[PDB]
This record gives C-alpha cells, structure tokens and sequence, in this order.
C-alpha cells in the first residue's frame, strides 16, 4: 500500500498569534525633558528580535 | 464519520489488525513477556498474549476499531493510498527466526524491509500527526 | 513567505524550455539576423533563473 501523501503544506504565521487585542506599548520619556537644541545621544538594547 | 473507506482497505484491514495485533505481542516477547491468566503487569501474565483466535473478543473490537480510526485518519489528512503490486501482498517470504525470537505462530512477522523501506519527512510528520491524535482521542477517552 | 512558490513541475518545464532553446539556437545562428545576441542575453536569464 503506497500511500501518497499531500504535498507539505507550508504555513506562515505572519503575526497572526498575539495575545489579548491590545497590539504594542509605547515607552517614552516625560514631556518635559523635550529638547530643543544640542546633540543628543541614548541607547536601545535589544533583548529579543 | 464523514470519511468512507475504500475496498481494498477495507478487505486489508482485519489480517491488518490481527497481524499487528500479533506485532505488539512479539514486541513484548522480545521485551521479555510470557503468557498468563492474571492481567497484572508486575507478576508478569497477562492474557493478550496469544493468538488473534484466542484473543479475547472485546480487545479485538478495540483493535480493529483502532485500526479503523487510523486509517480513517490517513485519509482525512489528504494522503491518497493504492495498491502497487499483488506481489508484495502475497509474499511473505523471510529468512527463518529462532525459536528464542519467534512465538508458537507459523509467519513470521517482519517482512523484507532491509534498506528498501524508507519514510520521507512528510511521512514521518504525518506519523506524528496520528500519533498526538491518537493520543488526543485517548485523553478524550479520560476525560469522558 | 506568502506567496511566489514556484512549482516543481513549473521549475521542470522551465529547465526543458530553456535546454530546447539552446538546442535551438545551435548550429543555427547564420539564420538568425543580428538578433542572435538577442537571444545569447535571454539564454544568459534563463541560465541565472
Ligand atoms: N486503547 C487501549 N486499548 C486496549 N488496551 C489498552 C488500551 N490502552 C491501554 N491498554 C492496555 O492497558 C495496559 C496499559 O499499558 P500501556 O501499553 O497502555 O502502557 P503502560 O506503559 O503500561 O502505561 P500507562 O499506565 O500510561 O497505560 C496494557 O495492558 C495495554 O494493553
């Protein structure tokens, strides 16, 4: 008995799964540390791609 | 429910079970089994032990029922089935086994499947696809 | 990851396209009439596709 299978059938997630509905949270820093002139520099470390 | 099973299938299906039945009786031959009334499995007897004739009519049904279900299955996964040849169906030709290997019953049981036999991927994934559904329908079983 | 998966048969038929192509375009380029270069560029494409 050959049993012909169906072609594997490849599937993209495509940020279908997510929890709950709420989608990204924003980190900001205060309003008033706005700036308004100078050269400014800070870091983002990235834990996880 | 829904999935129809076709001839061939059908008529495979009962030395099928009745032969993997025996399967699993030499597998735990060969895991170190002798036959007994009792059911425990710490004493060692157990009364599944012989032959599909002998076999207690009630596994039997679970059996075939299962061989059904898994079939059934295989085709409601998509994968198309025929018969190749009526060669590799009437033979059964094998090298003869020690008696130390073998039970009281006359066939032997594994066939010919040296390095000929093979499973692609796709094969194997679909194996594990019965096998966590055969496993879902037991734990459905529990549940009930 | 979507889309654009070409077919095996497709990849098939296109390798047997461009092979009876360069059997075309041999021992026969005289009848040609200057577009033979024409035709050595959509073999060159053909070979890196
Ligand atoms: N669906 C079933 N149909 C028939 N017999 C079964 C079924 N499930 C279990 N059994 C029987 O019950 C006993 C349990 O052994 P089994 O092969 O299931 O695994 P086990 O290693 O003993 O572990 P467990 O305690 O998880 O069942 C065996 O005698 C087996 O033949």
């Amino acid at each position: 008995y050959n049993l012909e299978a169906p072609d594997q059938d490849h599937a993209a997630r495509a940020e279908v799964c997510s929890g709950t509905g709420e989608r990204f949270r924003i980190f900001r820093a205060e309003k008033t540390y706005a700036v308004k002139a100078g050269r400014w520099y800070f870091e983002f470390e990235t834990v996880t791609a | 429910s829904q999935i129809v099973l076709p001839p061939h299938l059908e008529r495979i299906r009962e030395k099928l079970a009745e032969n993997i039945h025996e399967l699993w009786v030499m597998n735990k031959i060969e895991l170190g089994w002798q036959y007994g009334p009792v059911r425990d499995d710490n004493k060692r007897q157990h009364p599944c032990l012989v032959e599909f004739s002998k076999l207690p009519e009630q596994e039997r049904n679970y059996n075939l029922q299962m061989s059904l279900e898994t079939l059934k299955t295989l085709l409601a996964l998509g994968c198309h089935v025929g018969i190749s040849d009526e060669h590799a169906e009437d033979k059964v030709k094998k090298m003869k086994l020690p008696k130390n290997y073998q039970l009281t019953s006359g066939y032997k049981p594994a066939p010919m499947d040296l390095s000929f036999i093979k499973l692609t991927p796709s094969q194997e994934a679909m194996v594990d696809k019965l096998a966590e559904n055969a496993h879902n329908v037991w734990a459905r079983d529990r549940i009930r | 990851c979507s889309g654009g998966h070409a077919s095996n048969k497709e990849k098939e038929m296109v390798t047997s396209l461009f092979c009876k192509l360069g059997v075309l375009v041999r021992h026969r380029i005289s009848l040609f009439g200057n577009d033979a270069t024409s035709i050595v560029n959509c073999l060159h494409i053909l070979g890196q596709t």
